[PDB]
């Protein structure tokens, strides 16, 4: 990955941007530079080849220049729908082999504040035959995508058996997590009653159940 | 319309070879500007080109992974094949098959055009294990769920009454556990007056262990 890429690049609505790739004449220099978008969790789509040319179906709000050692794609009336991964490539004759950047996340600053819509589950009948009781916790479409999570049993604090999700974009460009706790059927049958909390800008949020 | 498929292991252990089939329609590989090319790509890391074979027998294969890789093709059947030796956890990812087209002459001009699905290979000694899928239930509207329970490896898929229920349906990303096992849970968010009429089935589909179940989740 001698092509460099800036890990980061922000921008308001409406704005323009610009994703750099930097390499050495062998590869950026002399040969053609292709330029890749992806979105969350999906399949990479082309958007750029040879330095500037677009193939049909993508956006005129996308372009590409090259300049030296170094190439750049720009876009411009920057959409929350952009949000995306974005690499560059091309062919190196000293490395004798096609290489990628290491890619750059787009982020879209424009968007509204959204509270967790937080959902939380019992153990199953079914799985309390099995003597295992596992607690679902599932948090979904909130902005900005930092969330803290805490499970309380009664009163005290539980930290054993919990394990939570890193956020996920989702589609609608909110964000995704999940938190479990797994507990024995005799652990979740001996205490009354079982929380999950859901922190998210400032105000925490808490949901609970009971045998 | 160029489409493309994938075909190998979920899980392939250590230093065993990896076998990766691509399959594809709509384009010929005989075409004198097209090429098939391999791509991977590690959780959250950069795209990687693999190797890629060209209409007329060239090879363009990572120098790097020289010594592992080899690729060869079956135009007349629309089939290229890559194979990997000695397979590492470092080698975990998802691995993409895609036609390159170019300029003949133009100087590398070529671009990756069109991709498949990319299939998810884990590299790991841990044995396959299928799931075990769990109901979830509990004034406008309720959630109802699946828990897909003590899975590996990645990936499952979720629908909802053989898919003919899309709407308002949430499969949340997987939870990798302490154990070594993967979970997930999938919700959906149906009217509430619906409850006493509709029924919900949850499917469950995890071909590493070719688990296919079927659960209802009521109240």
């Amino acid at each position: 990955s001698v092509l460099t890429q800036p890990p980061s690049v922000s921008g308001a609505p409406g704005q323009r941007v610009t994703i750099s790739c930097a390499g050495t004449k062998s590869n950026i220099g002399d040969c053609s530079v292709s330029w890749y978008q992806q979105l969350p969790g999906a399949t990479p789509r082309l958007l750029i080849y040879q330095n500037n040319n677009r193939p049909s179906g993508v956006s005129d709000r996308f372009s590409g220049s090259k300049s030296g050692t170094s190439a750049s794609l720009a876009i411009t009336g920057l959409q929350t729908e952009d949000e995306a991964d974005y690499f560059c490539l091309s062919y190196d004759t000293s490395f004798s082999g096609w290489r990628f950047g290491g890619g750059t996340r787009l982020t879209v600053l424009g968007q509204p504040k959204a509270s967790p819509t937080v959902t939380l589950f019992p153990p199953s009948s079914e799985e309390l035959q099995a003597n295992k009781a596992t607690l679902v916790c599932l948090i979904s479409d909130f902005y900005p995508g930092v969330v803290k999570v805490a499970w309380k049993a009664d009163g005290s604090a539980v930290n054993a058996g919990v394990e939570t999700t890193t956020p996920s974009k989702q589609s609608n460009n909110k964000y995704a997590a999940s938190s479990y706790l797994s507990l024995t059927s005799d652990q979740w049958k001996s205490h009354k009653s079982y929380s999950c909390q859901v922190t998210h800008e400032g105000s925490t949020v808490e949901k609970t159940v009971a045998p | 319309q160029v489409t493309l498929k994938e075909f190998g292991p979920a899980l392939v252990k250590p230093t065993q070879p990896l076998t990766l089939t691509c399959s594809f329609s709509g384009f010929s590989l005989r075409s004198s500007d097209t090429a098939v090319v391999w791509i991977r790509q590690p959780p959250g890391k950069a795209l990687e080109w693999l190797a890629a074979i060209y209409w007329d027998d060239v090879e363009h294969i990572n120098p790097s992974l020289k010594s592992r890789l080899s690729i060869s093709k079956d135009s007349p059947n629309s089939l290229v094949v890559l194979t990997m030796a000695n397979m590492d956890p470092v080698d975990t990812a998802t691995y993409y098959c895609g036609r390159v087209r170019f300029v003949s002459g133009g100087y590398y001009t070529d671009r990756i055009d069109s991709w498949g699905p990319g299939l998810l290979v884990t590299v790991s000694s841990a044995s396959t294990k299928g799931p075990s899928v769990f109901p979830l239930a509990p004034e406008s509207t309720a959630a109802l769920g699946c828990l897909v329970k003590d899975y590996f490896p990645e990936p499952v898929t979720v629908s909802w009454n053989s898919g003919s229920l899309t709407s308002g349906v949430h499969t949340f990303p997987a939870v990798l556990q302490s154990s070594g096992l993967y979970s997930l849970s999938s919700v959906v968010t149906v009217p509430s007056s619906s409850l006493g009429t509709q029924t919900y089935v949850c499917n469950v589909n995890h071909k590493p262990s070719n688990t296919k179940v079927d659960k209802r989740v009521e109240i």
